DNA sequence: ACACACTCTCCAATTCTCTAA
DNA sequence: TTAGAGAATTGGAGAGTGTGTTTTTTTTTTTTTTT
């Protein structure tokens, strides 16, 4: 009734039903024959349903279609280096990360012949890669040799594509670099996957010979190997909606969500809150004219060493559906954006499109490399003009940055802008800037010491910082749904408060970007409550968080230094 | 469904535990296809044998299931020209040209013979068709063809052509003599015409017209088709004469049946109408005359599978009505015969056996 | 065309082989192995030449003559792999246990083919197709010893050795990934339903295309042949390269190298950067086809691997056989292992006992931790030595470089931050970009020694920051975007600012390291050269003795040798001792005092910076290392107070 | 190149067994065969152009 | 050389936009200067010679040195641009 | 042989210049020097080329110009003036 | 010298024709 | 009406011959000497 052709099948169901317990093993040992058997079973069953239940559907339509099974969840995954010559032509399962995909290649399936003298025609079937050309023209009165000929553009073809899969770092040997394997994919699955995707696959592990030269039938003794995929997987219900709506009604929701993104990290509540709002994001806007306005939030974490900044970046890197983690000394201008190779290739900010890009040791990279970020942060586009290539690419990428001040420990005898030491055109582009300080206090220190030492009372700890936190899976569901379905709008009340608040920060330095970032933060706060409107409460929270992040209340308003006693 | 290099391998085991190997994914499920694909690999074909030359392209040596194409003004102008020709000129032209050629037959050349026989044929047929369609037309316009002199002349051309083994004139003469008979059955469906029939069906001519399908087996596809259509007409007239049992037994024997099958197996090229004619004849041989033993021969049994399969004759053409209604009866009578006398299993491969003492029981 | 006599007849040696396989014992030794092969329990047979030598001696002492099979299979090793295989196939016993025979395609195919021949009647296939096992020779023990027992450097492998069985010593430079190689290929004929086989030895082959079978031919059946994987035979293949040690290269020359081939169960034994004693068969590689006609008489060559001996056992290779158990029981029963093991590090250096104890705890290291939400915490310990010239810093550092099974030594001036970590080189002629790991990757799961740490450039030292705490490397450059693993502990040495330590300034002025880097060392030891007529005399008497005798002076103390020391440390690195509440309270209370004292004295001449949270986990790591060395499963307060003492002593040099 | 082009020698797997190829292997590329192009990016002439 | 057209060729009889001009290398600012001087481009290498027309008007954006403008100083003091290039803008 | 290129004043805006190659025979060799602006009369001619056909994949012929002629003091009155 | 493309040649398998029982 | 003796036409088996093959940028990461 949906008019569709492919059926998923997790192989464990073959073990549950008694009559198919042995078919499960036969599937793994003989995939090419068994899968074909399954296909021709499904098609016949579909016909039987309409003819037995005597329904109105066209029998010819069902007879015309192809139906295919796609088995999955076959068994344990196998390490890419541990495939051996006794695995050839058996089913395999692999995990990995996608590097690149070649463009679609036409693959011939039926050949078309025409007689040069009498114009008789024949369609011929291709199997095992060889065209079975006729010896003589088959028309009775024109029984002549060498009389038929091939017509290329009246043949029939099919789509083939090759995907390059790389080994995940979890499996690499000690003191070595990851390897890769090539996947061949056909028809439905062709354009499914992009660079930087993370997937699990299922397919036959094949091997073939290769020729010594293009003139002759001489083969080499070593054989090429590859994988022939039949299924790909990425690594809703009314009950889910009921759970989401019920959770959204809790009073302690904002604190619950914030303390649950990084459960084992002690306090740092404002940092967690700001990161949560970066995860939700603002709203994307496009006009008929006057351009488009970014929904994404950029955050900078700056302060003393040992303060657990980099530990927080780990959580964000694993929570986000798409994203990258990298280091200041590890990155070049080309590697961060795009690379000429004549073809163009993607860098970190392009792979991270629609996600979060985590940059650590931000204070180590040079002014030359950091200057690349101005255009990408402001416009969310990358313009390129080099020999043989000139174009512009989209980069809807959120930056999360980590750095330590000049002198490597925060110096209270310098003003804040001089301790941070980024130039103003770049410091102006962050929505939130955090100061975090290693202030001594016996009350704080006893709690921190008890928290860290409690992790060593067990071999594999069950202990966790708080009684009530949400599981990562459900939290991901909440954030994803809220990003898709909710789109808040400005209320007149919110407009009045935003104008008032901006004039308050301005009249005394607040730039025009403080206004837009306030709007964006308020919108992010509204989504997190599943509201369709921005209200006064949301605007006031956006203002409060900005004032709290850069320690403004403790700042001397005239000299720009911070009184450490007030922290 | 899946691509050309996905394919597995299949093994098929016979009785006596011997095994064969075939490739491809459809062979896994369809044994009919596997059996056909198995034999299709084998290299040899027996090489083959081959009637007309010297004259311009025409109905005699081309497949005429291919028209030529008219503007509307041209269609109506051409129709007007030959319609006025027929209503005005035809009898006066034929009467002169025929009473010439009776005085000059010995001196003829092949072309003039093939012209005369394919001018006669065209105009007689076209008029029959035109008055079949409409009452404004009448058959009297072509009525010069029947009078006795022309009948003798078409007969004499066919006679002399057959004796000297000139096969092209024989072919054209076959076409002309077909139409004369067709026209006679028209006029009998309304005096002298019965006299003309009685003279047309003297014993000598029955010997000739019986002889003619037997030699057709060797020749081109049109020749056999002319033989069939002439035979259909020839028997149908003598059916409506009321002699008949003598004449029909004259037709029924192995070398005629051979021609009928040899023609029938090229059915992909033929019309819907010609197959109606062939099965009419098999109904005559098998049911009426009760000479069942002729058709128990294997290359007929192959044929009915090809033609009746989802391969060949369309699921809804009128042909399948006739064919399946024939084969049902065929196999019923075959079942009865084989269980009564098991020797026919080895009979079915070979021609019937002409010995006196065993052959009579064999045929019945 | 011509022919010669030679002293060897292979019939006699074949008879010796078949007697040896069924008679020798240390039931007979090799028949147990062949029973395991027959049961499908075992995939390879390793022949010991020490057995053949023993067998020859025993047969001689029984008063009978015998051929010297040991030299005979060293001189012409290639031929005897076939002789032993034929003998094994002849003498193979029947299975002891059920097998589930129907799992084998070749069994079904050959059974059906035999049945076809049986029906038709109312060598068949090459024997290589059914050899389920691999066979290798192991060279003579040098302590029994012959050339195969004596290692050669890659220069000494002249053209004389082609065909012989030899041993080679060197470093591996690169390793290929595994791919299949054909041995016997299988085909199917369509029309006559019959199967044929082809055997491949050369680097290339022509596949068959006509069914030349006599029955098929006599039926004039010119059928088509098609290839099949499902009944072909493959074997695993891998190729490597070995290169001579840099300290054996003669002056002004460039180092040489050899190509190594590996098949069967021996695959993925070698790894890059290993120092190893490979042994195998050295052979030529002939050309094929038209190339051979115009290649000339110069032959390419390579080494077939047979057996591999590593110089140092990696800690991951440990298992507690009773042979090792008996030796660790010596140390356990003797007692006071902490002091004995520390005193045993570099005995030729006088004094410095607390420094040696700290470096022993560096060799052991803390416990890796991974929390239920996905956070992970460093287990490795980092140490630094800061001191005056001429106090054996470089010497002690280079001594610890011998004990560790994986380790590298580097100096600050000779090193790039890139080459120290990982590099993106445009290395091939094809303009491809490839990543190649640096020193900190080669030291993965080991120690990295960095001398002259104060001479290295301030910008390049920042490359070490990520590796020190997170134990990983992250790169985003042209065409490459990946993370590597670097689970390495760093040991470094430096002189203070202005060279000799200056008492006019504070310790932090003399140290001259930034706060973020000074925090990443778990211990920084400060050692000063202060004259004393009494101590100088004792040191001089010790050193002069060592120069006189090549031995440390001893009256009471016997050091444990490095091998038994490695066994004890390797056994100790398996324990994972847990903390307890009584211990937790004590360390929690200690930490508060450290930060209060730091806050009080940030102004003071006795300042060393401020105690961060990374100083708490340093105490836990040192405590757990001490718990490992006493082979406990539980940290004790006795460990914590020692861990605090060892941190306190580092600063006492400031007080003369 | 893999076909019988006069004067030129022969040069992911293709198709084979065709007469002209012998033992060689043939592949293909996709391109577009257009039939017209239209772009979408003196005052008297200009005025005559306007409606 | 690959010859294929650059940005100034596509902007012939058009407006060419340069953003963050001050970040451009001196080695490339001089190329723009030479083109702007003549409204002409020249190629001579590898045995191939060519001359092309570049009747293009330039629109540029830049940052003052140190990120903020100094009212105490001339525009020349504030801007990281060489005097011959500065001399060829009609308006600032 | 000489390579001839469109003069820059003739080329339309926003387009690259085109090229052709000219063959000079017995009397015409060294009649012109690189960088000169020149005018040519001759036959326009073509021939088969295997490499063009191989690279483009269509039966495409190559073309050349065969030159027939090529083109680019004072009186007493001037001296007296 | 080693797979290929192409040419040449001879020999027997086949069908056609004539004669007599 | 069968069949057997003699003649003509065609197929492709297989033998032979000649042939071809080895083999100035432009962009981007890194070390080194030069102002
Ligand atoms: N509040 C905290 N909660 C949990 N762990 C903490 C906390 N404060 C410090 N730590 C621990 O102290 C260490 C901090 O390391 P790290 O994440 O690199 O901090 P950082 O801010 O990045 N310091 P640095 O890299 O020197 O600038 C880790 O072992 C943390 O587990
Ligand atoms: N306690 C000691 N016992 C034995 N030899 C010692 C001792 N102290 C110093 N030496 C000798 O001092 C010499 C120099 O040692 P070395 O390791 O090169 O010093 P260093 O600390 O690296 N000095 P430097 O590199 O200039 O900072 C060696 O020959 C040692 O034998
Ligand atoms: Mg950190
Ligand atoms: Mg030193
Ligand atoms: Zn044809
Ligand atoms: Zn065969």
């Amino acid at each position: 009734e949906l008019g569709t052709s492919n059926l998923n099948l997790d192989a464990r169901n073959l073990l549950a039903y008694k009559q198919t317990e042995d078919l499960y093993h036969q599937l793994l040992n003989y995939p090419q024959e068994v899968i074909s058997i399954m296909d021709q079973t499904i098609k016949d069953c579909m016909v039987s349903l309409i003819v037995d239940n005597n329904l109105d559907y066209d029998l010819d339509e069902i007879e015309t279609k192809f139906y295919k099974v796609r088995p999955y969840n076959v068994g344990s995954c196998k390490g890419m280096r541990e495939l051996n010559p006794n695995d050839i032509d058996k089913l395999i399962n692999l995990k990995g990360l996608v590097l690149r995909s070649t463009p679609v290649i036409p693959d011939m399936k039926v050949a078309f012949f025409k007689c040069n003298v009498c114009d008789h025609t024949m369609a011929v079937e291709i199997d095992r890669g060889v065209i079975q050309e006729p010896a003589r023209c088959e028309r009775i009165d024109c029984n002549e040799p060498n009389s038929m000929s091939l017509i290329h553009n009246r043949c029939s073809f099919a789509d083939k594509q090759v995907i390059k899969l790389q080994e995940t770092p979890d499996f690499v040997p000690d003191g070595q670099t990851p390897h890769s394997i090539s996947l061949c994919v056909y028809d439905e699955l062709v354009d499914s996957c992009r660079a930087g995707d993370r997937i699990e696959v299922t397919g036959t592990f094949r091997s073939i010979p290769i020729r010594a030269n293009s003139r002759q039938r001489v083969l080499k003794s070593l054989y090429k190997t590859y994988v022939d995929v039949v299924h790909v997987k990425k690594v809703i219900t009314d009950q889910d909606l009921a759970k989401i709506r019920e959770v959204a009604a809790r009073e302690d929701l904002y604190s619950l969500l914030a303390r649950s993104i990084a459960p084992s990290i002690y306090e740092l509540e404002d940092v967690k809150k700001g990161i949560l709002l970066q995860l939700f994001g603002g709203t994307n806007k496009t006009f008929t004219k006057g351009g488009r306005y970014r929904g994404d939030i950029n955050i900078l974490l700056c302060g003393d060493p040992s303060t657990s900044k980099s530990q927080i970046l780990q959580y964000v890197h694993k929570i986000t559906p798409r994203g990258v983690y990298t280091s200041g000394k590890g990155s070049s201008a080309v590697g961060l954006t795009a690379y000429i190779t004549l073809v163009l290739e993607s860098g970190a900010l392009v792979l991270s499109d629609g996600g979060v890009c985590c940059i650590d040791e931000f204070d180590k990279m040079s002014d030359s490399t950091r200057s690349v970020l101005h255009e990408v942060m402001e416009q969310q586009t990358i313009s390129i003009a080099k020999a043989g290539i000139i174009t512009t690419l989209n980069a809807r990428s959120s930056i999360l940055a980590s750095a330590n001040p000049i002198g490597s420990r925060y110096n209270p005898n310098l003003p804040v802008t001089e301790n941070i030491d980024l130039p103003p055109p770049l410091l102006s582009r962050f929505d939130l800037v955090y100061l975090v300080l290693d202030k001594v206090d016996e009350k704080n220190d006893r709690e921190l010491a008890k928290h860290l030492t409690n992790l060593y009372l067990e071999d594999k700890p069950e202990h966790i910082s708080q009684d009530d936190v949400l599981p990562v899976e459900f939290l991901t569901m909440y954030i994803s749904y809220a990003k898709e379905h909710i789109h808040p709008i400005i209320t007149e009340a919110a407009k009045t408060e935003l104008v008032r608040a901006y004039v308050g920060m301005r009249k005394m330095t607040a730039t025009t970007r403080q206004l837009e970032s306030m709007i964006r933060l308020a919108e992010a706060h509204a989504k997190m409550k599943l509201k369709n409107v921005v209200e006064l409460e949301d605007v006031q929270e956006a203002v409060r968080l900005i004032r709290s992040a850069i320690k403004d209340y403790a700042t001397d308003p005239k000299t720009g230094k911070i009184d450490m006693n007030l922290v | 469904a899946r691509h050309s290099r996905f394919g597995g391998l299949l093994s098929i085991q016979t009785p006596d535990k011997t095994r064969l190997t075939v490739s491809g994914s459809q062979a896994l499920v369809d044994e009919k296809i596997a059996l056909q694909k198995l034999d299709d690999s084998k290299k040899w074909n027996k090489r083959i044998i081959k009637a007309a030359e010297g004259l311009p392209n025409s109905l005699l040596n081309s497949q005429t299931g291919k028209a030529i194409f008219f503007t509307e003004s041209n269609g109506k102008h051409f129709k007007e020209f030959i319609n006025n020709f027929i209503d005005s000129g035809f009898n006066i032209l034929l009467h002169s040209v025929t009473n010439y050629f009776t005085t000059e037959q010995d001196r003829m050349v092949t072309l003039e013979q093939v012209e005369y026989l394919l001018f006669f044929a065209w105009f007689v047929k076209y008029q029959l068709l035109r008055s079949k369609i409409d009452n404004s037309a009448d058959i009297k316009q072509v009525s010069e063809a029947l009078k006795e002199v022309t009948f003798i002349l078409v007969s004499s051309l066919l006679r002399s052509a057959y004796d000297l083994k000139n096969w092209t004139v024989t072919h054209a003469g076959m076409i002309a003599f077909n139409e004369l008979l067709n026209l006679v059955s028209r006029t009998k469906a309304a005096t002298d015409i019965e006299f003309i029939v009685s003279r047309l069906f003297s014993d000598e001519r029955i010997q000739l017209l019986s002889n003619l399908p037997k030699i057709g087996s060797k020749y081109s596809l049109q020749f056999m088709k002319s033989c069939i259509e002439l035979t259909h007409s020839v028997l149908k007239v003598l059916e409506q004469y009321s002699n008949f049992q003598k004449v029909q037994a004259n037709y029924m024997t192995e070398p005629v049946i051979e021609t009928y099958i040899n023609f029938l197996e090229r059915f992909r090229e033929l019309e819907d109408d010609s197959i109606k004619k062939v099965f009419s004849f098999f109904h005559r041989v098998f049911v009426q005359a009760k000479e069942q033993a002729l058709l128990f021969r294997f290359d007929l049994i192959i044929l009915l599978r090809e033609m009746l399969s989802p391969d060949g004759l369309d699921r809804m053409s009128r042909s399948r009505k006739y064919v399946s209604q024939f084969s049902d009866y065929f196999l019923a009578r075959l079942k009865k015969r084989l269980k009564k006398s098991p020797a026919w299993f080895v009979g079915l491969l070979f021609p019937p056996l002409h010995n006196s003492e065993v052959g009579f029981y064999q045929r019945y | 065309l011509p022919s010669i006599q030679l002293p060897v007849d292979y019939n006699n040696l074949f008879n010796e082989i078949t007697d040896f396989l069924v008679t020798f014992k240390q039931g007979p030794k090799y028949m147990a192995m062949l029973q395991k092969v027959a049961n499908r329990e075992l995939n390879s047979v390793i022949i010991d030449l020490d057995d053949i030598l023993q067998y020859q001696n025993e047969k001689f002492l029984q008063g009978t003559q015998a051929d010297d099979l040991v030299s005979a299979i060293q001189q012409n090793a290639n031929h005897f792999t076939e002789l032993f295989c034929r003998a094994i196939d002849n003498n193979m016993p029947l299975p002891t246990k059920e097998i589930d025979y129907k799992d084998d395609v070749l069994d079904v195919i050959l059974n059906q083919r035999r049945l076809r021949n049986e029906r038709m009647l109312s060598e068949l296939f090459p024997p290589n197709l059914t050899r389920r096992y691999f066979l290798y020779f192991k060279p003579l023990s040098q302590n029994c010893a012959a050339i195969s027992s004596k290692p050669l450097s890659v220069r000494q492998i002249k053209g004389d050795f082609l065909g012989q069985l030899i041993t080679v010593r060197g470093i591996i430079t690169r390793v290929s990934d595994v791919k299949p190689a054909v041995e016997v290929i299988a085909y199917t004929c369509d029309q006559c339903g019959y199967e044929v086989f082809q055997e491949v030895n050369s680097r290339t082959f022509t596949p068959l295309s006509e069914c030349t079978s006599e029955e098929c031919s006599q039926n004039q059946t010119k059928g088509q042949l098609f290839m099949s994987t499902r009944a072909s035979k493959f074997s695993a293949f891998q190729e490597c390269k070995i290169q001579e040690l840099s300290q054996q290269v003669p002056v002004g020359h460039i180092p040489r190298s050899l190509n190594i081939h590996v098949n069967g169960t021996l695959v993925r034994s070698l790894s890059p950067g290993d120092i190893v004693d490979v042994t195998g068969i050295f052979l030529p590689a002939p050309y094929t086809g038209f190339k051979a006609l115009k290649a000339g008489l110069l032959t390419e060559t390579y080494l077939e691997a047979q057996f591999v001996r590593q110089h140092k056992k990696k800690f991951a290779s440990f298992s507690l056989t009773s042979d090792v158990e008996e030796r660790v029981m010596e140390l356990i029963t003797s007692g006071d292992v902490y002091n004995r093991l520390a005193k045993s590090i570099a005995p030729e250096i006088y004094g410095n006992l607390d420094v040696k104890k700290a470096l022993l705890l560096l060799l052991v290291g803390g416990v890796d931790k991974r929390v239920g939400d996905g956070m992970k915490i460093r287990g490795d310990i980092n140490v630094c030595l800061m001191g005056d010239p001429g106090v054996a810093k470089s010497q002690l550092l280079k001594a610890i470089c011998k004990i560790s099974p994986r380790g590298v030594y580097t100096t600050g001036k000779g090193s790039s931050g890139v080459g120290l970590t990982a590099a993106v080189m445009k290395d091939p002629v094809t303009d491809e970009m490839i990543l190649e790991g640096g020193a900190l990757v080669l030291a993965d799961n080991g120690i990295c020694c960095i001398d002259e740490f104060d001479k290295m450039d301030e910008s390049d030292r920042t490359a070490i920051h990520e590796v020190m705490e997170q134990q990983t490397i992250s790169i985003s450059k042209a065409g490459i975007n990946t993370t590597l693993n670097a689970r390495t502990s760093i040991l470094a040495a430096a002189n203070p600012l202005y060279g000799r330590y200056n008492p006019r300034l504070s310790p932090l002025d003399n140290i001259n390291l930034p706060a973020a880097l000074l925090s990443r060392f778990d211990i920084l030891f400060l050692m000063l050269d202060i004259p004393s007529r009494d101590d100088d005399e004792k040191l001089a008497e010790h050193v002069t003795y060592v120069h006189m005798h090549n031995k440390q002076p001893d009256l009471d103390f016997t050091p444990v040798e490095p091998s038994k020391m490695r066994e004890y440390i390797a056994y100790a690195k398996t324990k994972r001792p847990v903390m307890s509440e009584a211990v937790n309270d004590y360390v929690v209370q200690a930490y508060i005092r450290l930060r209060q004292d730091s806050k009080r004295e940030m102004d003071s001449k006795f300042s060393f910076g401020q105690a961060t949270p990374r100083t708490l986990l340093g105490i836990i790591r040192l405590s757990q290392a001490l718990a490992k060395l006493r082979l406990a499963d539980m940290v004790d307060i006795d460990d914590v107070e020692e861990a605090l003492r060892l941190v306190r002593v580092s600063k006492e040099s400031l007080y003369q | 190149t893999q076909l019988g082009l006069p004067g030129v020698k022969p040069s992911n797997s293709g198709v084979t067994g065709l007469r002209s190829l012998g033992v060689r292997d043939l592949t293909y590329k996709i391109s577009f065969l257009a039939c017209h192009v239209i772009s979408i990016g003196d005052q008297e002439v200009f005025l005559n152009s306007l409606s | 050389v690959v010859i294929e057209a650059g940005a100034l060729m596509l902007a012939d009889n058009g407006i060419c936009c340069i953003d963050e001009f001050d970040k451009m290398d001196i080695s490339d600012q001089v190329a723009i200067h030479e083109a702007m001087e003549q409204q002409t481009i020249s190629i001579a290498k590898a045995g191939i010679h060519a001359t092309l027309n570049a009747r293009t008007s330039i629109l540029a954006a830049a940052n003052p040195v140190g990120g903020r403008y100094n009212r105490k100083l001339s525009l020349r003091g504030n801007l990281n641009m060489t005097a011959p290039i500065m001399s060829r803008f009609d308006l600032f | 042989r000489v390579t001839l290129q469109e003069a820059p004043g003739t080329v339309p805006p926003g387009r690259l210049p085109r090229h052709r190659e000219v063959i000079l025979l017995a009397d015409l060799v060294d009649v012109s020097k690189p960088g000169e602006e020149v005018e040519v009369t001759g036959i326009y001619k073509n021939n088969y080329d295997g490499n063009l056909n191989a690279k483009n994949g269509f039966p495409v012929f190559a073309t050349i110009i065969e030159a027939n002629s090529i083109k680019r003091s004072w009186t007493e009155e001037e001296e007296r003036e």
